[PDB]
């Protein structure tokens, strides 16, 4: 909407919306398969229900989606819900993995196909990046001149390319800026879409289970943030865990905002 | 940029300075002359090489591009082996090995728009990759007695300078452009079985396509050449020759 | 200059001093040999500079400078430049050896030498530590009481001195100010000297490449900060590093600024 | 206390002449003398040290003030001259075949310099102005240089050829290259002993004096052959030994110290 | 004016004509064909 808003500081506080968001919402939790196996109970789901029951959430609006790992789950996400949390284990050896996948669930992306073979492409600004998805995608790039031939690469001998990428399920790539990049991908098993980064999503809440805080949502170097909606725990069990969200579930969900972009059920927009 | 560009960097009334910058499957063959002495059979006169044209069709991205190619040597060193001054022993007067200090000339040209009027060119550069040329087995058929193979010569080419050159042929003139190959000597060598020479780098003029119907190569290459306005005027190519009349 | 300035708010802001900035100064990178060999080209070099030519950086400014150990280069750092980067690995087992390489160089520091055999030293203020260089240190002290006698140490046993470093590269030493040290130091291997901490060199930009943010620069307990030109990025490549800070050299030059103090290439100025 | 800002500063001309800072100076002040090995060999003794601080001490330099710093010959001490105190003295000696060596150890030492670094195989400099040179230290430098055309082509060399290329330097210790403003030149040089940087050559360094113990007054310390200037901190004498030479130092160490003054930077 | 001169006596947008005066020692050479 084109059009303006008018308001004023003399109006009154209405009542809380809580208790009713719940009712007129749904909320899902997204665990790995560690906790359901450290659990070792057929029930839990239901226990956990009819615990968010007293917090407000009725029978039917809480879900639960397991997924084995933060890369599995990385490979194409779908988050089709109103309230989305997400329960990230940390691990050294998956940093920049499970950051990539904060910096493409927490943000909200709008993504046009790429033709590698027929076409050379290139970043205009600071938002537009090239993400790709699969099973195995080793991504190689050579930098390109004014009479587009190679710089420190030969556009042929694709030995010669730089790797920015090997084997990896989701990739983020950020290149210089204005110049044109031909491109290898293992397009038999991974896609690779140039996405601009809009607005953030505030339907989603990950929370980092162990250690101190790593996530770099932000490609420069320079800022580091730490939004409202990137948690972080400490942990020994998961049934802890699940009772400090069910009882902190309020903060979370105020910490939370519904989306204003549109209706979708992937983790990025398509727009040819 | 698509890899098949065809840009313009300046135009007058009817000229235009057209810049391509397109990818090439560069198919081509080496071709050797065998001479062989009179009397028994025994005697071999000239094992060199011969430009080799080879004119192929492959599949651009949509497209069908007809190709024309010209692979030539230069700088060969000439060996030779006599191991006897008899009728009966076997001699090879001169035969002809690639190495280092020899080069690998291949001219190419397509039926595309850069190649239709280009006479005149700059700001040339292209990105090959390099390959292996493996030799193949050669029976010489004495008469009579054992049959020694040249069998064996690899040697890797390497990318070099670009420039242009003329493809002439009896039925094709074409203005092509020529790619230079250098070479760097590799393990596997070429001997001549049943005889006194072994473990002898390079490649042998004998049958350095080992049996193939092409060596294969991609590049890319970028141009600046000059093209009248008009696209419909044409440069000619086809050849009618009578040249060594005398001979 | 001593004399005070003067100024108004009514007068312009003056164009951007980027892109002539970039042609009047000189950009330097600091990276690990282990860059080098996980790029395994002789190349890549020119391919920065020719890709740093698009951000406005001319060919002659842009300079690079391998270092193939964090204490390696912390041996007497030699920074040399109007604009320099460090690319710094993170290893829990080196986390005060690249604390006190930020320490060093991020902050600027006057030295005078220190002679252990003739005379005795303290420390005064809250910036004057003993910073000691060499490729084997291991140091050695002795707190001495108002008589001129030992506190828990005698001025003769060198084995009952109390130990700080063990064979380290760059030791940065607070001891307890006031009270005067005899100091037992492999002086054949390394150099000692007394040094205070002015304020900070805003030529240098360390970036650490790896985990979590560790670095303390103030010796103090307390504040525990994170300046601007400490960046920290999450990393399984080097050419994403590369093209990374390449992209983002703009805001990396905006949080940097030239120094005030004067021209010198050591990390510490020297006055006897 | 404003820092990297010039402002005008105002005086008078009826303010009186305040009180002698020396005497002071010296006592809040450091001093370095740096003599060559054959002075301590003609010496033979192991306390003239000791001697000649006990002798400043009289002049007012106390004990822990004064320093001596050996050097063995004049190109050993211009690779890399580390001149660290607040009042530096250099006593050298005279050769014809060395003129050049210590002309460029004096250019080198008396004017302070603003250096930047240089990567040869990628980059191909060029001098914009009469104050920007090429310094070169180490144990055996070896500079060639080929200057370029418009179109980035040799000019009397092969940029491929590195033997077509013009040797300026031939196994020096430290050089001082200065070549033609406005040409892009390509260089080779044996980087593994030495090292090459682009220096702008500021205002001078008033902390350093040198004295010349021998021959007549010979340092061309400006590349431009006009000037051939003779500065305040560029002394010399004559010798038939060292502890004359010593002695004349320290009794007339005030006057040297008064043409030397503390650095800006 | 000189020996190995070269002036352009036109010049249009990409073409241009010049004027080529110069000197030259035809160093040239015999070649026989025998036949027995
Ligand atoms: C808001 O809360 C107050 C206090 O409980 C209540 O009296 C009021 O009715 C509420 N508002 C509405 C619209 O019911
Ligand atoms: C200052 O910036 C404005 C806006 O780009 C421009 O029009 C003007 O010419 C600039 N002036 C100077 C002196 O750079
Ligand atoms: C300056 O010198 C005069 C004459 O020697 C002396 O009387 C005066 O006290 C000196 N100034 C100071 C501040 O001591
Ligand atoms: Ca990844
Ligand atoms: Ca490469
Ligand atoms: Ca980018
Ligand atoms: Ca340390
Ligand atoms: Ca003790
Ligand atoms: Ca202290
Ligand atoms: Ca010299
Ligand atoms: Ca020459
Ligand atoms: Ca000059």
């Amino acid at each position: 909407i084109n059009l303006p808003i008018t308001g004023s500081m003399d109006t009154a506080y209405a009542n809380s919306t809580q208790e009713e968001t719940f009712l007129t919402s749904t909320l899902c939790l997204y665990y790995p398969t560690e906790a359901a196996t450290e659990i070792n109970d057929n029930s839990w789901k239901d226990t956990l229900s009819q615990l968010f029951l007293t917090k407000g959430w009725p029978t039917g609006s809480v879900y639960f989606k397991e997924y084995t790992d933060i890369a599995s789950f990385s490979v194409d996400p779908q988050l089709y819900c109103d309230y989305n949390v997400v329960l990230m284990k940390y691990d050294a050896t998956l940093q920049l993995d499970m950051s990539e996948l904060a910096d493409l669930i927490l943000n909200e992306w709008l993504c046009n196909p790429m033709d590698i073979t027929l076409y050379y492409y290139q970043q205009t600004d600071e938002a537009n990046k090239w993400i790709s998805m699969g099973s195995s995608c080793t991504i190689k790039v050579c930098p390109l001149n004014t009479q587009t031939l190679g710089i420190g690469c030969l556009t042929t001998d694709t030995a010669t390319f730089e790797e920015v990428a090997t084997a990896e399920k989701l990739v983020i790539t950020d290149v210089v800026d204005g110049v044109n990049h031909k491109l290898d991908v293992t397009t038999a098993t991974c896609t690779i879409r140039n996405c601009k980064k809009l607005g953030p999503r505030e339907n989603v809440a990950v929370i980092q289970v162990g250690g101190s805080d790593v996530l770099d949502i932000t490609a420069d170097p320079t800022t580091a943030p730490q939004t409202e909606r990137m948690m972080r725990i400490n942990w020994k069990k998961w049934w802890q865990v699940f009772y400090t969200v069910v009882d902190y579930v309020n903060q979370i969900i105020q910490a939370m905002s519904k989306r204003s972009r549109s209706l979708n059920s992937a983790a990025f927009y398509y727009r040819i | 940029a698509q890899a098949n560009e065809d840009i313009v960097v300046s135009k007058t009334s009817l000229w235009k300075e057209m810049q391509y910058n397109r990818d090439i499957t560069i198919r081509f063959k080496f071709a050797s002359s065998i001479v062989k002495s009179g009397g028994l059979g025994y005697k071999w006169s000239e094992i060199s090489f011969k430009p080799a044209n080879y004119q192929y069709t492959y599949t651009r991205d949509g497209e069908e591009v007809t190709a024309h190619t010209t692979c030539s040597v230069n700088g060969m060193n000439d060996f030779n082996f006599n191991g006897g001054s008899l009728p009966t022993d076997f001699v090879i007067s001169r035969y002809e090995v690639i190495k280092e200090n020899s080069y690998v000339y291949v001219d190419y040209w397509d039926d595309s728009q850069a190649f239709r009027n280009m006479v005149y060119v700059r700001s040339l550069a292209a990105n090959l990759n390099s390959v292996i040329c493996t030799g193949g087995d050669y029976s010489f058929a004495l008469p009579v007695g054992q049959w020694p193979v040249m069998t064996g010569g690899a040697v890797s080419l390497h990318s070099a300078g670009v420039t242009l050159s003329t493809q002439f042929t009896d039925f094709v003139s074409l203005n092509s452009l020529r790619f230079r190959f250098r070479l760097t000597v590799e393990e596997p060598s070429f001997s001549i079985t049943r005889t006194r020479v072994s473990r002898l780098y390079g490649l042998p003029a004998a049958n350095p396509n080992n049996g193939k119907e092409y060596y294969e190569v991609a590049g890319r290459f970028s141009l600046i050449s000059l093209v009248p306005s008009n696209d419909d005027y044409q440069t000619p190519i086809t050849n009618s020759v009578t040249v060594r009349q005398d001979l």
